[PDB]
């Protein structure tokens, strides 16, 4: 009878106390941890958080729970009586909300081996917080942080350690709307220092990269095409005043309605981004071309024999249709090499 | 931790509420229905509706706050002549020692009780064993909406009340003779409820070999007001089409005048249609509003096309096209309106 | 000790029963109610409800709790044993959801005086429902209802009364994004009649007024400037067909851009509103400005005594210079006098 | 009196233990499962999940509960004492939140026959994870997975099996806006392999197809009409500079507002979809429609003068048929590689 | 056994009462409080509230919990037996909702020293309300507070005091998408006065500045360039009627697109903000530029003395080339001094 055997090791006949850690007044207890990510995503920049579903496994030793007469190698414990076994008080430092799972039964499992080793596996969901920097918004690399650290136990009592092999595992076939979760992860020690003492921690880091493919075909390329329509006015005779005025205008309007309407897609950020610099400079080129026609229209009418003022109007257009693509190419090769490389 | 018959000596219940029911609850099994292995019990159900709204087309659901009352007869709860008062009140923390029917809503997604200051549940027991239970709920039923004729559509929302584990041979549900569903004075943002709720007959469920199961059904009918769409969406689109016909009276030599008139009418209709994409519901199929918007765009598109016809015939009279199109574009647009209405009404 | 002294009054030795109202088979008990409002807001038209955070106080006299032997008065009850005493059954008829508070302890308090008076104060949050009418959406007044109701007691057993002074109090410093909360409250009796009997009810009414600052400068003034720009065409030269056609087809395009763009900020309401009349009529004025030019264009062009055609063409523009601004002033007089004053 | 019979079945006097599976130290337990679906919807692209309301039914055999003296076969068990019966520890693998139903009572039922068969029916709601890809967004077919698996039992103790007939059923009259749920469903075995053993699991697949009614009439047909409108310029006389330039630049502006305004109803992703390629090529066609006129305008009046005029006239004649033919070639290749995959 | 020693202290033989405050009928209880902030954000003007996740610590004294026989200096108490120790009835005045954290165990700790000192540390997630003023929306300073009341104890019973060092601490690396949290904080007393008595409270204040780097490059600079484009028409010839009219009316269309496009990215209020004043008068400048040409064209059309009207029409364009920039420069002086000084 496994239920009868556990009552002997745990009942009032035994001297087991659930509020006393193993190896009392002695060496600290080792705890080995494992993480298995099932779900990942829901990354939002408004609240700077992301939701993760994991399997958490803890292993330690307890010399008080040692048996030799029972034939079975391992004994399972009823989840409704889990409060009568000492357990480490693990919790997440950047945790902003968490739940247990009771879909049909309790999703908890505790198993006691013959030599006193205890295995403890639970399935929980978390809402962890990560700070995000969107300065280089399309070409951004973010880092997500997972911390597992104690509540009221110092170095002298409880020490956390990652597993030797297969510490962090992720299920295959996980996709994100915006990011790529890289297969390389970092396992680093953290150790908080306070006035009360020194506390244990372990850290796991993930790296994320954006697709960047959609922003090229949707807002970079159409912005590049519009400023080409700005330069076509230099190949039209200036006697057709409504032609060049009506083309210089409605190109700024096209650029304005390209910047506007993207406000819903772009995240709500109160500082400048990489995309904002591109849209402002592209508006500056289509604006500066309309002033070029005002310089050549006013000079031509100033003349009204030598007739050299008309040739002066030619020199404004001849220079401008070569200098405008050259100064745009200089900015373009300056923009990409300092925001990508 | 309570029992129907437990050893406890208390002298303080003396013809009080606590003194009388303990004599009633001796050898009373709450897991046994009244008239066991005999005549099935009958329930009289009435519903009072407090709040109605939050009708959503994204998830196809709506939230209702109700008062639910059921009545039946229990011959095991005879009230003798010893107790003078007719009715008794059962303390709400101890319903576990009384038999109640297992009612549930078939199309229910989420529900909860109300405990704002006390539990909003009471139970009465009469002299002849009649039991009355009244309670307050907040259910979230599911309403499948069909938005094919979106600007002018009629939706029928449904409420069902079944028994979870009792067949028709044991438990039956009945509407009250008078006033089964009652209404209040509330308003709705988009729809308009009607005071003609048909209490549909009992839609008794038949399952594969388990047996018949009782259910009662009440139907609400909703109608959508067309005031906003007729003046905000329909009337502006009608005016731009008239401006597309404006270029027929302009001289054909005005190439710099008819061309911007014909291309800015297309831009106005294009901007108007795409501005409403963020306001109308998303159903990803053709609605009645979308047919109007695409057919109006064709009339604006065809106005500019015919000018290219008359512009190339001159440099190759040829003004008969503009004379013919003056009495053709409004004449063909009138038949579309007669076709578009008297179909959707 | 007050703990053992209270158990004498309410324990199994005493005949006190929590299921019997005070003054059984006698006059009904009277309850005095007070409400202190902490926070107010979250007013939404898509769900037609608002959220409050209130303090609720009730006072009633229980002769069975009178004591005349303790040296001290005003005994305090622990919230754990709060179900051992009789309390009135109160609920809000407008409630769509509510909860208590357990921020650090239980936010409840009960006090029992020497003569038998009972004081009961709790802190709760409510989601109350109020119908709304947006027929005059920019300039409108709304009234919100807070009802207090007895569940299962009639006039023969329970009676609810407002406090004599300071019945409803609002904490200073409350702000709302779109509404102004009036300082004038109304206290009324709204007793409900049923087939079972009469039931107690007391209500408090709040008046809300919507500010005109944002809508007047963003959607009313720019609409007025656009229709003035449509009247510029009456002064342009008659033979300038490309100039007069472009000024009037862009003005319609400008007007529909503003009307459709501002519609996203509007509440989702399927019937007509006050500004919907304004936007439709002001659109009709721009539409009529372009239509009259064709009457000018067709009359003058006809047949290339032919001087009557030119004379009749100028007569339309001369009349329209004064008829169009005059009829728009009539519309402004009628609109602002029937939606206000 | 069926209630007192349970104490003779299990209890202190009986040897029945809820912590031991039936047929201990023997063959594994066969479990037969059925699923009835009541609701289906809320297909969320951002959170990669969907919601479902199901009925779950499990059947197995317990030899310890056999009886022969009690007359009738059926014997129901009260839901308040459901923890005294051994039950399988079923749970959903791709589960992101679930709950039971307590609308008036517990929505559970347990039935025991004479031989020992146990029937267990519950009603739950699920929020299941469904990864999806929108590489070809308007023409896509997606698969939804629902997995049921054990938590702490291997092949040697617990085996899950689908029902022979009526394994998965869907309630009649079910609809959802975006997708169409096909009647064909697949029932497969996906046994999990770990370092501790093999764990049983069964899965059901649903196939979803999107409707093309709204996208073809809103985003494809209006995009096709604007491109045809840009070909009007090849028929206008080349001396009408304000007419041809004004028509060309307005079509570019019309295309930009069509693309920018339609992003509100599209899902938010960061990779290129099939609808983006259609909009990018359509923008490229109207971009080249105006640019060829600059070649026409510059070749004309460059300086025998009829030789240069004939050179400019052949550009419009060639492009009169080259532009519609090129667009037809792209249109064939677009639908072949997408609608037939 | 540490647990056995605490049973004697909490036993009924010890006579400890949880309802009786320490130092009964004597001096009031003085409590020291600390706050450590883990996360900050979710600032919303729609509901006038923000979220926070803090560590709260309280220290007081209790002469009844004095021991000298046990060698250990501190004795820990399990979270399940927290009802056996008197605790202050602290609560937050301006909170809307709160909850504890139970991710793996209870996130509560209590320690008892030898001299009766008691420490009590918990982890709380809070939603706190704060009124906001958006009359200067592009550049404004907001203040958010935090109050710690006593529910049922007056000044002669319970007094709250801040710690003299390290009262409020904020974890490093916190960021917000809109505001910037300043380093300095204010600690002050805001004790309440009521008719029942005087109640203790303590406060902490945070100052936030909204960085306006995004609003300058997206809303102010593009609005400045559009106004400058309207002044180009004063340099174009007055005979070019389609050129000047087409430029004038399209500039208003561009300005209206800029205003309506930015409407969806601003908070929903009903009063006039500082951004609304800038956008309104920039529309007034481009509207006044179009009326300038109407006066020029109407005067020059008279009597088509011959050079008298041409000189008058030329003099209007001559003075408008310098009147418009100086008027706009004067307004920009008054705008950027009022909202900055
Ligand atoms: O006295 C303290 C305050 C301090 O608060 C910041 C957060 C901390 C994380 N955990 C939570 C409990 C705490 C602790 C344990 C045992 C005695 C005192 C004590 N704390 C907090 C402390 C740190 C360290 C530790
Ligand atoms: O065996 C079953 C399966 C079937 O599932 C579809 C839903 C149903 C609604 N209720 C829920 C429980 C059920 C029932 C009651 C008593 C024995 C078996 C049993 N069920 C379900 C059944 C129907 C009918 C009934
Ligand atoms: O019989 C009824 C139905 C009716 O339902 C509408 C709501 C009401 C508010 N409370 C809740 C319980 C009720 C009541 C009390 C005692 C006996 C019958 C009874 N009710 C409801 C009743 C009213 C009045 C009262
Ligand atoms: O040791 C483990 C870790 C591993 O974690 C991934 C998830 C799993 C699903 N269930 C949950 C509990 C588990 C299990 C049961 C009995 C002993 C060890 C044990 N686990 C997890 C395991 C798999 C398999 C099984
Ligand atoms: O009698 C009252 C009403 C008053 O309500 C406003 C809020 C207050 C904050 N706390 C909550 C309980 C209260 C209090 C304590 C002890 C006796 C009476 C009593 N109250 C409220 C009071 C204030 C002060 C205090
Ligand atoms: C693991 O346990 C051993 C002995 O119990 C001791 O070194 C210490 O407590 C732990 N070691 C580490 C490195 O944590
Ligand atoms: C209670 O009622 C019974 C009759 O039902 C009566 O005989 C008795 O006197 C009453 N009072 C007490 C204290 O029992
Ligand atoms: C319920 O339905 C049954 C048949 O399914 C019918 O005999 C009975 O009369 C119905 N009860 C009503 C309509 O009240
Ligand atoms: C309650 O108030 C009414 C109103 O006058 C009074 O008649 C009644 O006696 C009061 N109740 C008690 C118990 O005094
Ligand atoms: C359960 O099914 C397996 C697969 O057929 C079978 O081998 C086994 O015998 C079954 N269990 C019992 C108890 O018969
Ligand atoms: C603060 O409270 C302690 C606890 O009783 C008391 O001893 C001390 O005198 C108080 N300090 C004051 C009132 O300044």
């Amino acid at each position: 009878p496994p239920s009868e055997f556990l009552d002997k090791l745990m009942g009032k006949v035994s001297g087991y106390d659930a509020r006393i850690r193993p190896n009392f007044k002695g060496p600290p207890v080792n705890v080995t941890c494992n993480i298995f990510i099932n779900s990942f995503g829901s990354i939002a920049e408004t609240t700077m958080d992301y939701r993760v579903n994991i399997f958490l496994r803890q292993q330690w030793n307890d010399p008080r729970l040692a048996y030799s007469e029972y034939p079975d190698d391992s004994l399972d414990l009823d989840p409704s009586m889990l409060d009568s076994i000492w357990k480490p008080d693990l919790f997440f430092a950047n945790e902003k909300g968490a739940n247990f799972h009771e879909v049909t039964t309790d999703n908890k499992l505790l198993r006691i081996s013959k030599n006193g080793n205890v295995l403890y596996s639970i399935r929980i969901t978390l809402v962890l917080a990560c700070p995000m920097d969107l300065k280089n918004f399309p070409m951004d690399v973010q880092t997500c942080i997972m911390q597992l650290e104690s509540f009221g136990y110092t170095m002298n009592d409880l020490i956390f350690e990652w597993d030797e092999k297969g510490a962090v595992q992720v299920a295959d076939g996980l996709t994100l709307p915006q990011f790529i979760l890289k297969e390389e992860k970092d396992l680093r020690y953290c150790t908080k220092h306070y006035n009360t003492g020194k506390f244990t921690c372990i850290e796991a880091r993930f790296h994320l990269e954006r697709q960047m493919g959609y922003y090229l075909i949707q807002m970079y390329i159409p912005s590049l095409l519009i400023v080409i329509l700005s330069w076509v006015s230099f190949w039209i005779n200036m006697d057709a005043a409504p032609a060049r005025v009506g083309l210089g205008i409605t190109t700024v309007l096209t650029m304005t309605t390209q910047s506007s309407g993207s406000r819903a897609s772009l995240p709500k950020v109160s500082y400048v981004k990489a995309i904002d610099i591109w849209m402002a400079v592209c508006l500056l080129f289509v604006f500066s071309a309309l002033l070029e026609y005002a310089a050549v229209n006013f000079i031509a009418r100033q003349h009204k024999m030598r007739k050299l003022f008309i040739s002066r109007a030619k020199r404004i257009d001849t220079v401008s249709r070569v200098a405008f693509p050259l100064v745009f190419l200089i900015f373009n090769i300056f923009y990409w090499i300092t925001y990508k490389i | 931790p309570s029992q129907l018959s437990s050893e406890d000596l208390a002298r303080v219940p003396a013809n009080s509420t606590s003194n009388i029911l303990n004599k009633l609850l001796i050898t009373y099994d709450p897991r046994i229905r009244p008239n066991f292995k005999g005549i099935p019990v009958e329930d009289r159900v009435n519903i009072f509706i407090n709040s109605f709204g939050s009708i959503q087309e994204t998830t196809m659901d709506y939230r209702v706050n109700i008062f639910l009352r059921q009545r039946w007869n229990d011959p095991r709860l005879r009230l003798p002549q010893d107790f003078k008062s007719d009715s008794l009140t059962v303390d709400p923390k101890m319903f576990k020692c009384l038999w109640k029917p297992d009612l549930f809503f078939a199309n229910e997604k989420s529900a909860n009780f109300h405990d704002v200051t006390q539990e909003n549940i009471l139970l009465f027991i009469f002299r002849n064993g009649d039991v009355l239970i009244s309670m307050r709920l907040s259910v979230t039923l599911s309403c499948p909406l069909d938005l094919t004729l979106f600007p002018m559509d009629t939706q029928r929302c449904k409420m069902q009340l079944e028994s979870f584990g009792y067949t028709t041979d044991d438990l039956q549900f009945m509407w009250q003779s008078g006033d089964p569903v009652q209404m209040d004075e509330i308003a709705l943002p988009q729809f308009d409820i009607k005071q003609e709720d048909i209490e549909y007959g009992n839609c008794t469920k038949y399952y594969a070999g388990t047996g018949y199961y009782t259910c009662v059904e009440v139907i609400f009918t909703l109608r959508r007001q067309v005031g906003f769409y007729m003046m905000g969406v329909y009337a502006p689109t009608l005016l731009i089409v008239v401006l597309s016909w404006l270029s027929f009276w302009i001289n054909p030599d005005a190439s710099a005048a008819r061309v911007p008139l014909g291309i800015l009418s297309v831009l106005s209709l294009s901007s108007e249609c795409t501005s409403l994409a963020s306001e109308l519901p998303k159903v990803s199929y053709v609605k009645a509003i979308d047919i109007w918007l695409i057919a109006c765009l064709l009339f604006g598109f065809a106005s500019l096309v015919e000018y290219a016809v008359v512009q190339v015939m001159l440099n190759s009279a040829a003004k008969r096209i503009d004379l013919y199109a003056r009495a053709l574009f409004p004449f063909s647009f009138l038949f579309f309106n007669v076709i578009y209405w008297s179909v959707y009404l």
